């Protein structure tokens, strides 16, 4: 059709008026010329630039991708093959075959959607979907164009294969058995090495449980990956995918529940205010900043200030250290709580899930078991904080396997066959109750909880909390409940700002105090909640770094070590 | 034969000669039909150094030599 | 539709036959053919360094020649039969029914390619994750660990039939030979395994080494077919 | 076959942390790997042997959690003599508090997290890339000792052999 050429010209005009895209192509060509690895034939186009230049073409792509994108594909391919000479004869006949793909970015407006917000009214349109990748399939190539050669004639004839799973518009069904004879009847020769192939993979993007509504079945979408972006995300990755939400097959129109197979032809993959900054920084200048953020951790829960302080430090976290030797160092802080019930053990454990940017609340499966191997509860915890209740209920396998996660922050699969290493950069907080119904302060926590010292001591801070029979505790603990008969969103922004925009580093002045106190701890023979080892020295570094996160400073000062040492003694005495 | 194993074909009066768990010596023809390699079994069996042995048989240190020879890397333990 | 690809096999076949006869070790490959003629050798191991040296000798003398070394790597499936045709043209019913030899190629050595100032790709050790679909039909080297080994299996290539009505042998139910086609009566085709072409076949799965796997993924596997001796 | 921890580590090194927690079905298989470098499996009618050429490096905490100087050493392991006999260079890294030793370790570790270097300035260790080549090259050699030291060994063995009779009691 004639209108197709006009739409092609608009993209050519779009490329002309925005030199950034075409000069980037020229830079890519120069890079390929210097290597004459080869970069793929894909560039990214901003939708905002297209909208500001031609709304109808921009709207046409979103509403009718099959009728507006292929004109852009032809325009880009024609410009690429004509911007330079492509001098090499043999290489030009093969390297220039690949059509130049397009990728999209920018604001999507009404089409910025989720697997649940996406509906059938948006089908056969271009949409952007944000979700979590659940599983993927093996990459396999797609046949695009074949080349035929007759021995008796010595000349080449080419044939194309297209299908609706990769073609934007529904073309006449091409696929068939490979031909054997040409027009003249001469036997043809199958030139495997001159056929063009494109890799293909399907992924299953799902709505996150973090945002799913309660009591409703999930929504998920199938996404097709092609060519160069065929492998960009692993299962569990939070991804943003732009593609043509399109139907397949038939809903029983030919030859009952069978519906049209709606899925997205993915063409782009992206893995996932100033006033808030002017507020977070401003409020930190007062002398009592740290106590403010400790009170706002479940304010209705009375007491337990130090554990709230420890939880906040765990949320801020330390800095994992890497070296040119390839070493990795622990930077996460783990806390375990023990004692008699009815002391808000699970209340604060529940509160952490309500405060962290990402958190997983489960109970004592933890590791990947067997095939893709399912991602265990501790496996899915990367870059998050873990809330486990009934921590005593761990089985023998869980108790012996949690050691690697606790210290190395890594999950190692060593099952029969596949071996792999999975990131487990997670801070673990847990609570437990005595087996014998009541806690005995006359005996150590190892003799009460029945978890081995080799497991209990791995937690940096072990809190033993017991409600005394003293009346003054009973008065306050009951009055605070009866009294019920800086904002939390700001606090969560503060944690988001601190964990990303500031990375504190050590200083010899802090070392002067940290090493001194550890030396005193090793020298002090008085009984304590845990025997002092080198782990406490690492804990002090993490705690001081965690406090530096609160102060929003790239360096470390004396007060950071003073607070870290003081709190550590509290958990030990 | 080894833990591999291949299928065999038996005809005529060679039936009632093999049962599960038996050990067999086979003389037969190797075939292949579409790939399916198999044996046209043609027969089935189910069941100078003599002086050198005598020279060792009548010797005096026979028992010690045989006992020692079994484990040359292991001392004594007669 | 048609397009003129600048690949002239006529020039290449002349170069291949010239390389077979002229390239001295007398000629290395002609001596190998003499060994093959006396059944002393079953596998012809073509060295791509030998062809590259031949091109270098041709280039330094100013003689015109094509870049045969690159062509063989790019379309190695087609050149497998071309080298056989040249070898059959110079060795001391379809020919494949009597060929007792098997053809193999070994890649350019990196020392030689660097010496001749060329970017060898054939000998580069590749992991199955680096093996994209773009490299289909190319000559590549795969580095990994073997996980599965299929046992030796026969593999037919050309099935031979015999017709009692005319005595012709048909190479692939009813005889399609010229005598039976013209005649009103056609003979029945009976398969003959003795004249059929068979090859030894095995299949092996290669798996990525530990250092090749990026963090968070699973070591993929690739299938390898082994044919001949 | 689907390779486990030991089979994958064939012609390599297998590290087993928390070795004291290993079950009897785990440790009994360790005996054959330590002694024979092979694994014999007879299950579901399959009778095969696997190559298990592995170097076993196990690190574990004491049986009673920690070591106190009053405790006898053999009571701090859950392992019988057969496993301890199959080990070589059996270490025992006891931790004893000391103001002159904890100071050095603390200073060593605190410099590791402070700068991207080892605390030593007079010595620069070999980078792993060069270490791998030298170890591989060294591994290619096959030294053979002399008869003089061969007679030396049997004297030193008897020296060490006879002492343990007094030491054990
Ligand atoms: N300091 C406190 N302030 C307010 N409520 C508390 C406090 N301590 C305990 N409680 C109350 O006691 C109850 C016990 O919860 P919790 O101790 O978490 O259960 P469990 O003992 O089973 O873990 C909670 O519902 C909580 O409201
Ligand atoms: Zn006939």
């Amino acid at each position: 059709d004639a209108v197709f050429g006009d739409r092609v010209r608009r993209f050519q005009e779009f490329l002309d008026t925005f030199t950034s895209y075409r000069d980037s192509v020229r830079s890519i060509q120069v890079y390929n010329s210097n290597n004459a690895n080869i970069l793929p034939h894909r560039i990214i186009i901003s939708l905002d630039d297209l909208r500001e230049f031609d709304r109808s073409f921009w709207s046409g792509i979103l509403v009718e991708p099959a009728y507006f994108i292929p004109p852009a594909e032809k325009a880009l391919t024609d410009l690429a093959d004509s911007m330079d000479d492509v001098p090499h004869p043999n290489a030009s006949a093969v390297s220039s075959r690949h059509p130049w793909k397009l990728s999209f970015k920018g604001s999507f407006g009404a089409h910025a959607l989720s697997p649940r917000t996406l509906t059938a009214q948006h089908l056969n349109k271009l949409v952007s979907v944000e979700g979590i990748v659940t599983k993927t399939s093996l990459v396999r190539p797609k046949l695009i164009r074949s080349v035929h050669y007759a021995a008796k004639t010595g000349r080449f004839h080419y044939r194309d294969y297209t299908d609706a799973t990769t073609t934007l518009t529904t073309r006449i069904p091409t696929p068939a058995i490979y031909p054997t004879e040409d027009t003249e009847g001469n036997k043809l020769t199958t030139e495997y090495g001159y056929s063009t192939f494109i890799d293909h993979q399907r992924i299953t993007v799902q709505e996150m449980p973090e945002m799913a509504p309660a009591g409703q079945l999930p929504r998920s979408i199938d996404v097709i990956l092609d060519d160069d972006l065929v492998d960009k995300t692993k299962p569990g990755d939070r991804v943003n995918v732009v593609g043509v939400f399109k139907s397949l097959g038939a809903g029983g129109m030919n030859q009952t529940l069978i519906g049209f197979k709606t899925l997205i032809l993915g063409n782009t993959v992206y893995p996932l205010t100033d006033f808030d900054i002017r507020n977070i920084n401003k409020l930190s200048k007062k002398k009592d900043i740290f106590d403010i953020l400790s009170q706002s951790l479940a304010p209705s829960i009375y007491g337990h200030d130090h554990i709230k302080k420890a939880i906040l430090l765990m949320l801020m976290g330390g800095v994992e250290k890497n070296l040119e030797n390839g070493s990795h160092l622990r930077g996460d802080i783990n806390i375990l709580m023990v004692g008699d019930p009815s002391t808000a053990k699970s209340q604060l454990l529940r509160f952490v899930l309500n405060t962290a940017s990402l958190a997983i609340a489960t109970t004592g499966g933890l590791t990947a078991a067997v095939t893709r191997l399912e991602a265990g509860a501790m496996v899915l915890a990367d870059r998050g904080v873990v809330c486990i209740d009934e921590f005593d209920k761990m089985t023998d396998v869980d108790r012996v396997a949690i050691h690697e996660v606790m210290e190395q922050q890594t999950v190692t699969i060593a099952k029969a066959g596949i071996h792999t290493t999975l990131n487990a950069r997670c801070s673990v907080i847990a609570a437990a109750n005595p087996v014998f119904g009541q806690y005995d302060v006359n005996r150590d926590p190892h003799q009460n909880i029945a978890l081995p010292d080799s497991l209990l001591s791995r937690f940096d801070l072990l809190f033993v909390v017991t409600d005394d029979i003293n009346e003054i505790r009973d008065r306050s603990i009951s009055e605070h409940v009866l009294r019920t008969h800086v904002t939390i969103p700001f606090l969560r922004k503060y944690v988001q700002y601190a964990k990303e925009r500031v990375i504190p580093q050590l200083t010899q002045e802090a070392i002067n105090v940290i090493v001194k106190n550890y030396t005193d701890l090793r020298n002090d023979d008085n009984t304590k909640k845990s025997p002092i080892t080198a782990r406490t020295l690492e804990t002090l570094i993490r705690l001081a770094t965690a406090h530096a996160k609160v102060r929003l400073s790239k360096t470390v000062n004396k007060v950071d070590a003073k607070v870290a040492a003081n709190l550590l003694r509290f958990a030990l005495l | 034969e080894t833990p591999h194993s291949i299928s065999l074909c038996v005809y005529d009066e060679l039936v009632d000669s093999c049962r599960a768990g038996d050990r067999i010596e086979v003389t037969g023809t190797f075939r292949s039909i579409p790939y399916k390699t198999y044996v046209d079994v043609v027969h089935v069996k189910k069941v100078q150094d003599l002086a050198k042995i005598r020279e060792v048989a009548a010797r005096e240190d026979l028992y010690s030599l045989l006992a020692r020879s079994i484990a040359p890397s292991i001392y004594e333990l007669e | 539709p048609s397009i003129q690809l600048p690949v002239d096999y006529n020039n290449l076949f002349n170069e291949i036959t010239d390389f077979l006869v002229t390239f001295k070790q007398g000629p290395k490959y002609m001596a190998m053919l003499q060994k093959v003629a006396n059944r002393e050798l079953n596998s012809v191991i073509i060295d791509l360094d030998d062809i590259l040296q031949y091109q270098n000798e041709k280039f330094l003398q100013g003689t015109q020649a094509d870049d045969l070394v690159s062509a063989i790597q790019q379309n190695a499936n087609h050149f497998t039969e071309l080298f056989c045709r040249a070898i059959d043209n110079n060795m001391p019913f379809p020919p494949n029914l009597t060929r007792r030899y098997f053809l193999y190629f070994k890649p350019l050595s990196q020392n030689c390619a660097r010496r001749y100032r060329k970017k060898a790709i054939s000998s580069k050790p590749l992991s199955v994750r680096q093996i994209k679909g773009d490299f289909l039909g190319q000559l590549i080297t795969v580095r990994g660990i073997i996980t599965r080994v299929s046992d030796v299996k026969p593999a037919v290539e050309v099935i031979a039939y015999t017709c009692d009505q005319c005595g012709y042998e048909v190479f692939q139910s009813e005889c399609t030979s010229e005598e039976c086609s013209q005649n009103q009566t056609k003979g029945q085709l009976f398969m003959s395994t003795r004249a059929s072409k068979f090859s030894a076949f095995q299949e092996c799965k290669i798996q990525e080494l530990s250092q090749q796997v990026p963090v968070g993924h699973i070591p993929r596997s690739l299938n390898i077919h082994v044919n001949g001796t | 076959l689907e390779g486990g921890a030991l089979v994958l580590a064939d012609n390599g090194i297998c590290c087993i942390d928390e070795f004291d927690k290993m079950d009897e079905s785990d440790r009994t298989a360790i005996h054959e790997v330590m002694e024979q470098q092979t694994i014999s499996i007879s299950k579901a009618g399959i009778n095969t042997t696997l190559n298990a050429r592995t170097s076993i490096l196990a690190a574990a905490n004491p049986l009673y959690g920690r070591y106190n100087p009053r405790l006898s050493p053999l009571d701090n392991i859950n392992l019988p003599a057969a496993l301890l006999s199959r080990f070589d260079i059996l270490f025992l890294m006891l931790d004893i508090p000391s103001r002159d030793d904890d100071e050095k370790l603390a200073e060593h570790v605190t410099y590791v997290h402070m700068h991207n270097k080892q605390p030593d300035l007079d010595f620069t260790p070999v980078e792993p890339s060069k270490m791998r080549e030298y170890i591989a090259y060294a591994k290619t050699k096959r030294p053979v000792m002399s008869e003089a030291v061969n007679d030396y060994v049997v004297q030193a063995y008897i020296r060490l052999r006879q002492d343990s009779k007094r030491e054990m009691d």
